[PDB]
């Protein structure tokens, strides 16, 4: 792998349900590239729902130094029209913040998150009053061998 | 940082060089 | 919407799961678009509840003139060192053919895709059988397709 | 037959073919 992960820190977390994610990246690049790399942000719900994973955002980084580089990530909240079941934003989910190359996947940290709630008519799930909190310090990190150049 | 724009629209960053080493 | 989807026809189905997709897709553009389209290609799995998805591809096409467009995209297969349990495979799986313009998405083809793998041939009709990828299946159901859409600007 | 590019960004790209305007 000619580009390694050093840190991920979560700049604000906890945080709202519908409150953008910043992760603060730092990676090793130990080669030149010839392209840009590929970040992506990725909502995953329970095995309960049948709703397949949710792109939260995507940002090209480049061109990259050979070298130690940092950048901020910035990704767009969930979409709760794409969740029909909206209760299951509750409890445990599942992000993915991971890079491609060339549209190759290469890396992926998985992170654990942890979301709670602040005649009688039924009532819905209010969004608004939904906070997360990443579980950033037990990352599962896994590597893919790809072409690079 | 520095965000910029592609020929076709996609949200592109320089990534800060902190250094160097290896 | 400034641009429409009026067909899209899949070349190669039924298909080796190891083939690369082919999709000929015909669009209608109805203004100038001072950027290219961005589509989408991704693999989205069973039910089975291990699985992550995985972007296939994605390709710009333009420019892109006011008229009837066409191209065909051919995507990568799926790479099985992201499916874990290779099993998985088999079954029904989903398929999302989409586009962006200027990071933003506006339609999602969605289809069901049929998964098979190849019973024993003549000469082998005692091993436990691997699934052999290359010896797995698709059937994309290209006539039902599940088409949804975002409103995005277009300025 | 399509005109097949990549971007600096190492983004592929085709041009499309214009069937009627």
């Amino acid at each position: 792998s000619i580009v390694n992960i050093l840190s991920v820190n979560v700049l604000n977390n906890p945080a709202k349900f519908s409150d953008p994610y910043k992760f603060e990246i730092t990676f090793e690049c130990l080669e030149p590239l010839k392209s840009d790399l590929e970040w992506k942000l990725t909502y995953v719900g329970s095995a309960t729902s049948q709703s397949y994973d949710q792109i939260l955002d995507t940002l090209l980084v480049g061109p990259i130094p050979i070298g130690i580089n940092k950048f901020v990530f910035e990704a767009d909240p969930p979409n709760i029209d794409l969740l029909p079941q909206l209760s299951d934003v509750l409890g445990v989910t599942v992000i993915l913040l991971s890079c491609a190359y060339e549209d190759n996947e290469f890396v992926r940290v998985g992170y654990y998150v942890n979301n709670e709630m602040e005649e009688i008519k039924k009532v819905k799930v209010d969004i608004s009053k939904v906070w997360r909190s990443i579980l950033a310090e037990k990352p599962r990190v896994t590597r893919f061998n790809i072409q690079w150049d | 940082q520095k965000v910029t724009i592609t020929k076709e629209g996609k949200k592109r960053v320089a990534p800060q060089l902190l250094t160097t080493l290896s």
